[PDB]
């Protein structure tokens, strides 16, 4: 991962110890202009020229930032997920098309072919391990 | 951690998939006739339970219904 | 005209030197380093601190804080408590004392007989603490504790007891 | 007025045979 | 006979709750 | 029923016998986890656990049976005489350590091996921390035995 992080003083709003322990997350972007924005806990920040690298405690933090980097204009967020032992995945878009949009790699993942009103009764599954919405 | 179910009364809004915060959903092709667009919910680890995506479904009642179950540090969204 | 009006905005204005600052160099962190925080008064006393000094076995940080626990916690048993307008209110704090001190030890040895999470490192104390990231450190601490304890309530009981005579 | 000391005494040597029987009976319930 | 509940009501008030939670924390703590 | 009395492990060849006494749930508890088995204990804090009920333990025969019992310093010759035990029994403990010791033995009670017991540090750390634990406990029943009109005069 390499970016620019971007310059704030500070905030007791921030990466906690569960980031060194479990696991932290990281979003990176590209700019064509300096500008200010709301950091996803607490204050403001002066997002540099090119390629920022931020860290974020949860993956929450980071999509949530995404929709206000989209307000000024701003696609190329990355999330990646950071765990203690230095493995880095690229967690959010997989696949290189963004989640609303298709892609033909993609398939079905749980899917009913029946509907909701179909669902079996929960007496006709019991003292099984099986549950209705399977 | 919880389970999101997609059933086949979907039409391809899109909707679920950009109210959710955790990108847990994604948008995938249909072999059938019906549409190029089926939800999905490949990475069901991220989901947190926050029902916004059953209030962007525009169906008589949910095409896609969350299901709660075991919880986790993800799916309670601590940060500690 | 401008008394202080041109002053500002300059490096050189008292006004604008900052002594807030990220925890560390980046400021991601959460902490945030202050005078409280992060100054070299607090840090000397806070890293030499029995918990915190640098090379002590774990029972002889315990002795320290021990003796500290079992001195103070005479008063508020003996003054303050039940049968305190009475010949024998001094020696009812020292049993009332010592009570909280084998709780004390009893909840030092839960802790540790429960394999214990970590200990943290923090901007007043960069390094880790010391060996207390064991199931083994701990119990050498509560066994100090339990010394120390008696051993100064004992202390404050005669020190009180016999004032008159010093 | 009251029982005898070595009636009450008695009462609690025969209150263990419940409570040696109540733990049996749990600690089988936990299996 | 009085002299049983000097025993037995110290014992159920802190003994009994010490050994108890100290059992069941450290149980719940297992792995 | 079932049978009670097995062999030692899967091995009938060996000298143990499972039995109720010798590997039943409770007493596999006790005994594992006294101080001489405990698991995560350092030699000092097995052997200060070990004084400490000892010290506390051999003031009672001296000063109650001992001679000069019926008189007023009674309690303090419990003090002065479990003290020369304890010095005895560090003693032993510093000959046993100084001398080298063959070895630690597990039994079905403690399977695993006690704890770095096999070796002169194990037994000398132990005997430091006996020395203390013991004056420490017999000094604690003198004043508790000498001021307990006391305790129950408050
Ligand atoms: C009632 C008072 C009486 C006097 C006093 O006790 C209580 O004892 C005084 C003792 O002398 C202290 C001084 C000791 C020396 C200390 C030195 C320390 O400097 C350090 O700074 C580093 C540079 O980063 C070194 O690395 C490092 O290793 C180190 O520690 C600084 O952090 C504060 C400190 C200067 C002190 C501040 C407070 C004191 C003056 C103490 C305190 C007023
Ligand atoms: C009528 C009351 C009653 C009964 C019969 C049971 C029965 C049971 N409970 Mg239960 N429970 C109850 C009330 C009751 N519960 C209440 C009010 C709560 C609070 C919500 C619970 C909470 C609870 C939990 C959380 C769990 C159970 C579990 C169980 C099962 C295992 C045995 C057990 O309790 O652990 C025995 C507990 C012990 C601490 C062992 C010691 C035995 C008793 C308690 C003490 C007796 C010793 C005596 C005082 C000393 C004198 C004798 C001495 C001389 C030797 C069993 C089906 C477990 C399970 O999963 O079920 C399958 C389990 O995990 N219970
Ligand atoms: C249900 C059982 C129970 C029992 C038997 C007691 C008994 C007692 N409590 Mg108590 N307490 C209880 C529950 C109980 N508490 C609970 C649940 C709470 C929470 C609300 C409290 C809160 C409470 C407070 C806030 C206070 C007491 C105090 C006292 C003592 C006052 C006696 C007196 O008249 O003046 C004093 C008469 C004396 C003869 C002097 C007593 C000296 C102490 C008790 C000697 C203890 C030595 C001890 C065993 C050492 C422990 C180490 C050992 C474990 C190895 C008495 C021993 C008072 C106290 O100060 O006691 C010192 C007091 O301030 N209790
Ligand atoms: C309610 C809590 C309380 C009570 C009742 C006491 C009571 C007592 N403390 Mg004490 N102390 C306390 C809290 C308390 N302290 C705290 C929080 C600390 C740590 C900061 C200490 C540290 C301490 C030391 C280091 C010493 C005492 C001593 C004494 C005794 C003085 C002798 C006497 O009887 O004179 C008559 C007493 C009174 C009329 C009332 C109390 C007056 C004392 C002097 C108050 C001192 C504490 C101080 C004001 C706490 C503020 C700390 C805060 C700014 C951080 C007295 C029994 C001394 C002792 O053992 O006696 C020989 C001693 O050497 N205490
Ligand atoms: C089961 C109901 C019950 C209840 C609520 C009580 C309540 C009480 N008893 Mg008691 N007792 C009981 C049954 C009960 N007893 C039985 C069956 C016996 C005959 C063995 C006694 C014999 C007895 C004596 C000799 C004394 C008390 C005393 C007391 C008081 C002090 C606290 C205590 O429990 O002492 C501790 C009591 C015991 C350990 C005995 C209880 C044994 C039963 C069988 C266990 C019940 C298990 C329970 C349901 C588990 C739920 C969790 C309190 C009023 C004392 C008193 O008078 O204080 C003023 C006292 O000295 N009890
Ligand atoms: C002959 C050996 C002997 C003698 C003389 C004593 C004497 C004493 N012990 Mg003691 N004790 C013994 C063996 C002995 N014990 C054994 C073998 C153990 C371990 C099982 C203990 C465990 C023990 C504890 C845990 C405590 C004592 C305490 C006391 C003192 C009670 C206060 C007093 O004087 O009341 C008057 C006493 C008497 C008139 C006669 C002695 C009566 C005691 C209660 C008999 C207890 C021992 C028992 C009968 C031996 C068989 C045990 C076996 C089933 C394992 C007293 C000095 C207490 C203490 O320090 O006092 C404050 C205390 O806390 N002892
Ligand atoms: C100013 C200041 C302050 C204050 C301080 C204080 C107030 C202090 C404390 C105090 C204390 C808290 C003290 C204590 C002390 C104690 C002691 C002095 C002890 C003693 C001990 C002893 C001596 C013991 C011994 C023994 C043993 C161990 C065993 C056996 C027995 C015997 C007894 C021998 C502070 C820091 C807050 C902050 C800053 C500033
Ligand atoms: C029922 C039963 C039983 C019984 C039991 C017994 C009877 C017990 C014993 C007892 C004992 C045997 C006890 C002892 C204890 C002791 C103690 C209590 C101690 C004390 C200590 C101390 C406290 C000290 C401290 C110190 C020090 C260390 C140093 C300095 C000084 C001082 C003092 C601070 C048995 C197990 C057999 C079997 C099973 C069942
Ligand atoms: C201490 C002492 C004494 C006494 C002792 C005795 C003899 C006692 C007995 C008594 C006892 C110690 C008792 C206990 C109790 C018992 C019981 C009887 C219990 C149990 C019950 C039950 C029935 C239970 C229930 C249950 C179940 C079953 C299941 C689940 C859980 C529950 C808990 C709910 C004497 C004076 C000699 C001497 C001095 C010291
Ligand atoms: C310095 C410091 C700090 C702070 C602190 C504070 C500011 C406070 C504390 C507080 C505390 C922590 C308190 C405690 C208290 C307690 C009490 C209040 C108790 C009492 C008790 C009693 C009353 C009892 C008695 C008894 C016994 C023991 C036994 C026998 C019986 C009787 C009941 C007698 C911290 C942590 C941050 C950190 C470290 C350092
Ligand atoms: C529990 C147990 C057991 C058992 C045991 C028994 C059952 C018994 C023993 C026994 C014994 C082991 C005994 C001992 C005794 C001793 C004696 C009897 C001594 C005495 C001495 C004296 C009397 C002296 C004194 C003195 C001194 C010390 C110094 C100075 C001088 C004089 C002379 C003063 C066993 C081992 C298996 C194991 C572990 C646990
Ligand atoms: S009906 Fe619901 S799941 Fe289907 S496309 Fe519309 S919002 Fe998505
Ligand atoms: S409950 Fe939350 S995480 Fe789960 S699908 Fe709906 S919006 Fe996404």
């Amino acid at each position: 991962l390499s970016g620019k992080t971007p310059l704030f003083a500070g905030s007791t709003g921030g990466l906690l110890t569960k980031a060194v322990e479990e696991e932290k997350y990281a979003i990176t972007w590209t700019s064509p202009k300096a500008q200010v924005f709301e950091l996803p806990t607490g204050g403001a920040a002066t997002m540099h020229e090119g390629e920022n690298l931020l860290y974020i405690a949860r993956k929450e933090y980071g999509i949530a930032l995404g929709g206000q980097l989209r307000k000024f204009k701003i696609t190329n967020y990355k999330i990646y997920r950071i765990l203690p032992s230095g493995e880095t995945t690229f967690i959010h878009p997989a696949d290189g098309v963004f989640p609303e949009k298709v892609n033909a790699g993609r398939e079905k993942v749980r899917f009913n072919a029946r509907s909701i009103g179909e669902n079996p009764n929960p007496s006709q599954v019991k003292f099984s391990g099986k549950a209705t919405y399977d | 951690s919880h389970t999101v179910k997609i059933y086949d009364t979907c039409i391809g809004c899109t909707q679920c998939v950009r109210a959710c915060p955790t990108d847990v959903l994604e948008m995938v092709p249909w072999d059938g006739c019906k549409a190029a667009q089926v939800a999905s919910s490949p990475r069901t680890e991220d989901c947190v339970g926050c029902k916004r995506c059953e209030t962007a479904c525009p169906t008589d009642f949910l095409s896609i219904r969350v299901y709660l179950g075991a919880e986790t540090t993800r799916s309670m969204g601590l940060a500690y | 005209a401008q008394a202080v009006d041109a002053s500002k905005n300059l490096p050189s204005d008292p006004r604008n030197r900052e002594v807030v600052f990220p925890a560390g160099r980046d400021p991601q962190w959460g902490n945030l380093e202050t005078p409280v925080n992060a100054s070299p008064l607090v840090k000397w006393f806070i890293n030499n601190l029995p918990a915190y000094r640098p090379g002590l076995t774990p029972f002889r940080r315990g002795l320290e804080v021990g003796m500290a626990h079992g001195y103070f916690l005479f008063g508020p048993f003996a003054k303050l408590g039940p049968l305190r307008d009475a010949a024998n209110a001094n020696l009812a704090g020292l049993l009332g004392a010592i009570g909280l001190v084998v709780l004390f030890t009893l909840a030092l040895s839960l802790y540790a007989n429960s394999n214990p999470p970590t200990a943290l490192a923090s901007v007043t104390v960069p390094n880790p603490p010391d060996a207390f990231q064991s199931k083994e450190g701990w119990n050498n601490f509560a066994s100090a504790f339990l010394i120390g304890g008696i051993g100064g309530a004992v202390v404050a009981y005669f020190l009180t007891s016999n004032l008159a005579l010093i | 007025s009251s029982i005898s000391d070595t009636q009450v005494y008695i009462a609690l040597v025969v209150a263990l045979i419940p409570g040696l029987l109540a733990w049996r009976l749990a600690t089988e319930l936990y299996k | 006979a009085s002299f049983l509940s000097s025993i037995f009501v110290p014992v159920i008030g802190w003994v009994v709750p010490i050994a108890t939670f100290s059992f069941l924390f450290l149980y719940i703590e297992r792995e």
